């Protein structure tokens, strides 16, 4: 099953088929993204635990709507099933707890009065719409790898994967999992930390010589690619 | 591809009650032949989809193999109380019903095509870095035409070379359990597979299982009468092992006085396979070059006597 789109495709979502304004549904993914990320760590779930579940969230909504599905409702469910997915299973009673604490009076309101039945028919639902491919593999593991491959101050390098690994976070508030491999966001990631912090990474390769250091990471990527994708995690701090 | 559709299954009858649901027989409406639908159900559980389903799921999505049970396609029935369907390609008969009647009897060039088939499927497995991890008679599926496939993965679990994954003890159950395990191993490797389908060599030419017992302790008695007591010197690490000094039988290794009929090129190979230091034990990929296997040629072998029952 191939999972990913391109602009003109998010552009066209069966939420913003229904007339949802494409700025709002933005929000919506940006909320729904953050909750389940909340959620799990109060539970203290491993970062691919929470990963997972984001990636069947956005992926879930490539094929349904925001007006027709709740989405606090169905982060909860995706959370659920990525804890049985990653074996750090957590009971789905608990998951309600969390999500009472994190969420106001209106929020919850989506969970109607018995948030556990509302929860569990939808995991019927969430297993057909992501076609029973429930192993995914996330930037964190890439990020360490490449990281793990460069010869410099030990110091500047360390500062590097920690604000890479802050992008990461940042990027599964965004649509980029249906946009991009996880081996590319982690390069783009290692790219903006990079910019920013002036550190020339060419120069921890074994090629101090060549400018497009990633290139020893990922195959045929133009720096079009990577400049994109850090526009899009750079507007998530932007208002 | 996608995974949703309606049961376009016409089901002919009941096959069994395998784990988290009965087992149907069928024939898809499309296609034709044979499937076996293993049916999962939702409305039963608080757990949701069934975390032990899970891990079949994601397993058999990444093992691709001529001699392993494929999962093919998941269905549905379609607020509800439906169920969902596992969809295999079905097998009509297993090793050990075969067995259990005296009508089968097999040639010694039925088992060396049935052996090559099942530790082919295992070295495609342990490079994969997968254990079975549940290896038995029932579970070893063969059908009218020679092919034979290995099933029942939901004890499977991945394994690391880096031996830094401590598993579980109650593995493979008691008849074909190594000898590590019935001592309390926890950290151990996919030698524990080779021991098991070592049990279902032995089988093959004693039409009964070798080790049958009832108690833990009495398995490791069983064990040792035939292929030794755990001694420092066949198995220097034994000392390591928590039930040690508390499950000891000393027994001089009778493997090969009491496999006597068992063919020399045959013999060589169980012996090899039974082992039981787990270090100093043949791999699956050492057993396909064996001589009792490293010649045969699977597409020149004509497919068994196996009458439809």
């Amino acid at each position: 099953p191939c999972w990913y789109w391109d602009k003109k495709d998010l552009a066209h979502t069966p939420s913003q088929l229904e007339g949802l304004d494409p700025a709002t549904e933005a929000r919506y993914r940006r909320e729904g993204a953050r909750f389940i990320f909340d959620v799990g760590t109060r539970l203290g779930l491993h970062y691919d635990t929470l990963a997972t579940g984001i990636i069947y969230f956005h992926r879930f909504y490539m094929f349904h709507s925001f007006k027709q599905f709740p989405r606090y409702v169905t982060g909860a469910c995706c959370l659920f099933l990525a804890g049985k997915v990653e074996e750090t299973p957590k009971k789905c009673k608990d998951i309600i707890k969390t999500a009472r604490s994190l969420l106001n009076d209106v929020q919850f309101g989506q969970f109607g009065d018995d948030p556990k039945e509302e929860v569990m028919v939808l995991e019927r639902i969430l297993l057909q719409t992501i076609k029973f491919d429930l192993q995914v593999e996330h930037p964190y593991q890439f990020l360490l790898k490449y990281a793990k491959q460069l010869k410099g101050d030990k110091n500047k390098i360390q500062k590097l994967v920690q604000m890479a690994w802050t992008f990461v976070n940042d990027s599964l508030c965004t649509t980029l999992s249906l946009q991009w491999e996880p081996e590319i966001i982690a390069v783009a990631v290692m790219y903006l930390a990079g910019r920013l912090c002036k550190f020339e990474i060419q120069e921890w390769t074994s090629k101090p010589m060549y400018r497009r250091w990633w290139e020893q990471f990922v195959q045929d990527v133009p720096v079009d690619v990577l400049e994109d994708i850090c526009h899009q995690i750079l507007d998530l701090y932007s208002q | 591809w996608g995974k949703r559709c309606v049961d376009k299954f016409d089901i002919i009858g009941i096959i069994g009650e395998g784990t988290y649901g009965q087992v149907y027989k069928a024939k898809d409406k499309d296609t034709g032949e044979l499937v076996a639908l293993k049916k999962v159900r939702l409305d039963n559980e608080k757990e949701g989809f069934p975390i032990t389903a899970i891990r079949e799921i994601k397993i058999l999505r990444q093992l691709i193999h001529r001699s392993v049970v494929n999962m093919k396609e998941i269905v549905t029935d379609k607020k509800d109380k439906g169920a969902f369907y596992l969809v295999f390609e079905y097998m009509d008969h297993d090793l050990m019903g075969l067995l259990e009647s005296g009508l089968v009897h097999f040639s010694e060039d039925h088992i060396k095509s049935f052996m090559k088939q099942l530790m082919e499927g295992l070295e495609y497995c342990h490079k994969k870095n997968f254990l079975h991890r549940d290896i038995k008679c029932s579970n070893i599926l063969l059908n009218n035409s020679g092919q034979i496939k290995l099933a029942d993965f939901g004890l499977a679990r991945l394994y690391n070379s880096e031996e830094s994954r401590p598993y579980t003890n109650k593995v493979i159950t008691l008849w074909y359990r190594p000898p590590e395990l019935l001592l309390g191993e926890e950290r151990y490797t996919p030698a524990i597979d080779v021991w098991s389908c070592g049990c279902i060599l032995g089988e093959l030419f004693t039409k009964k299982p070798i080790f049958q017992a009832n108690l833990e302790l009495a398995q490791l008695e069983l064990i040792s009468r035939l292929c030794g007591s755990p001694c420092p010197a066949v198995w220097p690490d034994v000392i390591k092992l928590p039930y040690f000094n508390t499950m000891k039988p000393q027994y001089r290794r009778r493997l090969r006085e009491e496999f006597s009929f068992i063919p020399s090129a045959a013999l060589d190979l169980l012996d090899h396979m039974l082992t039981l230091d787990p270090s100093k034990r043949c791999t699956a990929e050492q057993t396909l070059q064996s001589d009792f296997l490293k010649d045969v040629e699977l597409s020149k072998m004509a497919p068994p006597d196996l009458p439809h029952w």
